[PDB]
């Protein structure tokens, strides 16, 4: 394929290679986010309203 | 006077799904089975990973049993023109005799259609059984061989 | 028969090492390799990072 400028390849691996095994294939990575939530703050007078 | 219109089973699009043979002795041979040998790749591991090991595995599935059948009754207020005992010799009597053979022809010509029908529809009947529904299946290859 | 199956056995295995090096690329490009969000930006402010 072309992308901008370039001319590359374009390849997938999962049919040819890795198909029937038990190797888990190494492109479905792992992202981790750590959550917060503050649980009894309590807010000034000012900031009380409907 | 209607006519009826013929079907066969090897111009449908549909026999292109199964292999379909004759086989004129299954009325007596008992459970029969076919046999798999199959040989699953491996790929080498570095480092942490232990060493793997290549496989086999044996299976052996097994036959189904069923049948068809129909009904053919024929009078007998004609089955006597038929054979010829109460066939009498007269110009009113074979006139129905003729009527009887073109009846009992008819017939005939209709149940005998009726397998084609039959396998037609057995064949609807039985992949209707196997096949697992759609939604169901597509996100079971996106996790497969990680199941453990 | 025992002929037969250590034939299809070493095949099976010296198949193998294929599969390994085109594993391996993978595996260790992987390691080397930052994720694209985080360095777009870091392309656009290069030579002023003193």
């Amino acid at each position: 394929v072309v992308v901008g400028d370039r001319l590359v390849f374009l390849e997938a691996l999962e049919k040819r290679v890795y198909q029937a095994t038990q190797v888990p294939y190494p492109l479905v990575g792992n992202l981790d986010v750590t959550f917060v939530m503050p649980l009894g703050v309590f807010k000034p007078a000012a900031d009380r309203y409907a | 006077c209607s006519t009826l219109s013929l079907v066969r089973f090897l111009e449908l699009g549909l026999s292109v799904a199964c292999v379909c043979t004759k086989f004129p002795e299954l009325s007596y041979v008992a459970e029969g089975t076919i046999q798999f040998e199959v040989q699953q790749p491996m790929i080498a591991r570095d480092g942490p990973h232990p060493a793997d090991q290549p496989v086999h595995n044996y299976m052996i599935k097994r036959l189904d049993r069923r049948s068809l059948n129909a009904a053919f009754s024929i009078a007998v207020e004609a089955l006597g023109l038929i054979s010829g005992e109460n066939l009498d010799g007269t110009h009113i009597s074979s006139a129905m005799r003729l009527r009887a053979i073109q009846q009992l022809a008819r017939n005939v010509q209709a149940v005998l259609d009726s397998f084609e029908r039959g396998t037609a529809d057995q064949m609807l009947r039985v992949l209707m059984e196997k096949a697992p529904p759609l939604s169901l299946l597509a996100p079971f290859t996106l996790y497969e061989g990680r199941l453990a």
